[PDB]
RNA sequence: CAGGCGGUAGGGGAGCGUUCCCGAUGCCGAUGAAGGCCGACCCGCGAGGCGGCUGGAGGUAAGGGAAGUGCGAAUGCCGG
RNA sequence: AGUGAGGGCGCGAGCGAUAACGUCCGCGUCCGAGCGCGGGAACAACCGAGACCGCCAGCUAAGGCCCCCAAGUCUGGGCUA
RNA sequence: AGUACCGUGAGGGAAAGGUGAAAAGAACCCCGGGAGGGGAGUGAAAUAGAGCCUGAAACCGUGGGCUUACAAGCAGUCACGGCCCCGCAAGGGGUUGUGGCGUGCCUAUUGAAGCAUGAGCCGGCGACUCACGGUCGUGGGCGAGCUUAAGCCGUUGAGG
């Protein structure tokens, strides 16, 4: 009934939404919802081959 | 610090006008109708002096004469903005030419307003001032 | 009586009243403590004369206590430009009860 | 919850009923489906037996050093009925302001060891750091077994 | 699971109910635009306590000019007066005194004219 | 309180009914009566009757110098409405809700 | 086609409904019996000035 | 003593209520749970106590854990 | 992690008609993204100036002081009218 | 509630949970055609009264306070003066006439007062997660460190 996680352990960054006051999370439209975009690497793949 | 405005403190004054000159005399008459010069001087009034001037007419011209036209464009639009020159200006409404100077600087709708109220003159010769029976302070 | 010395910016022109002014929290570390303000604007009921000497002569002092504090009122920082955040008016002084002289 | 009863379409997502939306009984509204769904689930947690027992141990250790009742012996209850068991308690000095974890195969021990207060009924070589430090004092019988088990914990 | 934030917002909002004093009909109970109108009022009091300084600046400015000149000479003059003026030169009262102790002003003056020379 | 003149679910109407009481209050049964009775338009009896009970509650279990009962404080309230729907070209739903009226008017003694 | 813009508050609504306002009904007493009679008229009682010819049955 | 402190995108820190899980139910409570209605002591704030009225029974945390959560706002969704 | 397009002003070349609140590039400032205060009437970028919060305190920029509105209808010497 | 109701059929596919502790839920008298309205009794309450618990916002209403017919302004709001209010005073409330200064917020903008837009008003719903792979951090166990599938004990089901 006392031993709270010592140092930091407990949730460190499950930061919700975008900013206390404001909010939005990132850039411009290019990364909307169904927006898991140009994934791992475009020109990097060029290299790959 | 504080320092609140007194109470019904009334003072009037007689101004020559005649001989004196246009604008400048205005600047004067002008600020004269203070609201700032005697104690508790400010927004809600103060002096401004119920000031009245005569011989309003016979004023000296800023050396211009003609080339100074007041306007009255009540105009039902596409009407006339009635251009008028100082000459006749006074000829019929001198007390007014000065007037335009006066309002000229008098500000604030309701207030300044009230001040013109405590601002009266007559290009009449003086007798008018007489009609204003009351005290007769002077300069 | 109504005399003038003033402090931290001219906090004065008075007589014996709890005329609370500025936070000179030094002798405040003790409730009704006392202390002097170097005159400047020496003038009391008929005898009126000089702020030089005010800078250099008699001083006045009070017996004071209390404080005052945060005095409510808030202020929100926003700009049409797209934003807003705000807080409360924190201000005070242990206040003075006037000691003549 | 759409798939099947997904209401295909109903708003002329045309351009006049002013309104947007093609699908009825759609997520974003009226008692329909909700965002990041309350998916049935479970919290597995293979927490390394290493320190797991290491601790069960540590907890046992402190809890006990403050108040430790390694019985090995006890007897007061018709083989262990309530009333008589109680007497025992008064004997073992166990009263109100006390909660102890009764732990071990002395099944007559569990048998009488009910009662919401004072005692908690644990007749198994079933232990756990929690119940451990949470139960005022450890009280247990077949401690030959126990202490030795904990040791097994000690060196595998 | 659950999360009827209701409790909460009904609250946050009445809070707002008060935030809103009882402004001009509609921007009064105006929840939304109420709030808005408020942000306004906010930045406003802002501006307010902010500059009330200059406000006084002037206030006295004139009250006093009023007196100094009423007497003998305007600001360049009078001011400059308290200026040349030695271990004595204060302001947040020039007015005050001009007012309260007619003598007070008459002479702060006297000396001051001299103060300049 | 005093002579209560009020009642529920009768589908007359807000504003108008308010007009009536507007004009009839002030004075007493005598005068406001004459007006409520011989002045034209609906409400007429609705109003009048409400008056009546008011007065009965009055000299009956409030009693007071009957003759001087004068409407004191009063006016109206409207509860729900019948939600009716009509036709208005190219179909479309044209809605309406007639006012089911309740009156809050009190007779006061003086 | 020309649906206003908003509603200058109950404020306005009133401005109007207001100059509107509901006046009251003209009356003196029966030239014959009592009660209220509007100028030229008779009624379910007196009903006349020269021959009731009206009321009671 | 520095010494700085407009500042969205965006990155870091630090707190806030919020309904549940232990709550090692402590209980609190018909001299009210709760939501509500109003208020010139608490908070740098998100919030807090506390006082007064309603209101019919809950509610809950000392410390820590779990999240359908905090919303003008999307010609939004449902009802007025 | 975010912008991956932006504009304005000054100088330096394009271009354009040596036109445009044009568009091309560069050095700088800029303005957004702080650039919320002064300000020039009022005016995102022109001169002043960086606002953590107070003050019924005082010294100053730019740029101002007959009045409308704080501040000499300063003084001195001219020249237009 | 798969019934209302739209569709030709295929097919779509609502809403409405609570009076009170128990019915004692309203004899009876009074305006009235009636509803419904005042009384008596109910009772601990009936602002617990039949759509009838808790029953707030919105909007309309009855009364009271201040306020208003030479006025040009989102808003406001700093100041002050006149009212009225709790007040022991300190003073604290609400109300404003005089004046100073003040382009409303959201989105996407080099760029907004917008004449670009979103925005009818209230209320409840309303959107960066979960599973793993990983990956970097960093809080914790030993350096070789950790354990799936299972067999077994398992109110608590106890972990091995």
């Amino acid at each position: 009934l006392r031993p709270n996680p010592g140092a930091n352990k407990r949730r460190k960054r499950v930061g919700r939404g975008p900013g206390s006051g404001h909010g939005k999370t990132a850039t411009r439209g290019h990364k909307g919802q169904k927006s898991r975009s140009g994934g791992l690497k475009d020109p990097r793949r060029f290299e790959g081959g | 610090k504080t320092y609140v405005p007194k109470q019904v403190e009334p003072r009037w004054v007689l101004i020559d006008a005649e001989g004196k000159t246009l604008g400048r005399l205005a600047t004067k008459i002008a600020t004269l109708l203070r609201g700032k010069h005697r104690p508790d001087w400010t927004p809600n009034v103060a002096m401004g002096d119920f000031v009245v001037v005569v011989n309003a007419d016979k004023i000296r011209v800023t050396g211009k004469k003609l080339e100074q036209k007041i306007y009255t464009r009540y105009s039902g639009y596409p009407g006339g903005l009635k251009k008028i020159p100082l000459e006749k200006m006074l000829a019929t409404h001198p007390e007014r030419v000065l007037e335009h100077a006066v309002k000229g600087m008098l500000p604030k709708g309701p207030l300044g307003r009230r001040l013109f109220k405590r601002l009266k003159v007559y290009a009449g010769p003086d007798h008018p001032h007489q009609a204003q029976r009351p005290e007769k302070l002077e300069v | 009586m109504f005399a003038i010395v003033k402090t931290g910016g001219k906090q004065y022109r008075v007589e014996p009243g709890l005329k609370l002014r500025v936070e000179k929290l030094d002798a405040e570390p003790g409730a009704t403590v006392e202390l002097p303000v170097l005159l400047l604007g020496g003038e009391k009921t008929v005898v009126g004369t000089p702020v030089v000497e005010g800078a250099s002569v008699v001083a006045e002092v009070l017996g004071h206590g209390r404080g005052k504090k945060i005095l409510v009122s808030k202020f929100k920082a926003k700009v049409q430009y797209r934003r807003k955040k705000g807080h409360r008016q924190p201000y005070t002084e242990l206040l003075i009860k006037e000691i003549r002289g | 919850g759409e798939v099947a009863y997904s209401g295909r379409k109903i708003w002329p997502q045309k351009h006049t009923g002013r309104a947007r939306h093609g699908d009825i009984g759609a997520p974003i509204f009226v008692g329909g489906g909700v965002v990041f769904g309350p998916k049935p689930r479970d919290y597995s947690y293979t927490l390394p037996k290493k320190v797991r027992k290491k601790g069960l141990a540590m907890a046992v250790a402190d809890r006990a050093r403050e108040g430790k009742l390694l019985l090995v012996e006890a007897f007061a209850g018709v083989n262990g009925k309530t009333k008589e068991f109680l007497a025992w308690a008064k004997e073992a000095g166990l009263d109100g302001s006390e909660s102890v974890l009764l732990v071990t195969g002395n099944e007559l021990v569990r048998r009488a060891a009910r009662n919401l207060p004072w005692v908690v009924t644990l007749a198994p070589e079933g232990l756990n750091v929690y119940d451990i430090v949470r139960t005022e004092r450890l009280v247990m019988d077949l401690d030959a077994w126990e202490v030795f088990q904990n040791r097994i914990g000690g060196e595998a | 699971p659950r999360a009827k934030t209701g409790v909460v917002r009904r609250r946050k909002h009445k809070k707002i109910l008060k935030l809103a004093k009882g402004y001009w009909g509609l921007r009064s109970k105006s929840f939304r635009k109420a709030r808005e109108t408020l942000f306004a009022a906010g930045n406003y009091a802002y501006a307010h306590r902010k500059r009330r300084k200059r406000d006084f600046r002037r206030l006295w400015i004139v009250r006093i000019n009023a007196a100094c000149r009423q007497h003998g000479l305007n600001y360049s003059t009078f001011i400059h007066g308290l200026k040349k003026a030695g271990i004595e030169v204060d302001r947040k009262n020039l007015a005050d005194l001009a007012v309260r102790e007619p003598q007070v002003f008459a002479e702060l003056v006297e000396r001051a004219k001299a103060a300049q020379g | 309180m005093e002579a209560k003149a009020i009642a529920r679910y009768v589908r007359i109407s807000p504003r108008k009914v308010r007009l009536v009481v507007d004009l009839i209050r002030g004075k007493s049964l005598e005068e406001a009566r004459n007006i409520l009775r011989y002045t034209n338009k609906r409400g007429a009896y609705f109003v009048a009757k409400v008056l009546e009970s008011a007065a009965a509650n009055a000299v009956n279990n409030h009693d007071m110098l009957e003759d001087r009962l004068y409407v004191k404080a009063a006016y109206v309230d409207e509860g729900p409405a019948l939600k009716r729907v009509l036709p208005r070209a190219r179909g479309r739903a044209d809605i309406i809700k007639k006012r089911t009226s309740h009156i809050t008017v009190i007779l006061g003694e003086k | 086609h020309p649906v206003p813009k908003k509603k200058t508050s109950k404020a306005r609504r009133d401005a109007r409904r207001s100059h509107h306002a509901l006046t009251p009904p003209t009356l003196v007493p029966c030239p014959e019996c009592k009660a209220m009679k509007p100028p030229h008229t008779v009624c379910p009682e007196c009903g006349y000035y020269a021959g009731r010819k009206v009321l009671e049955v």
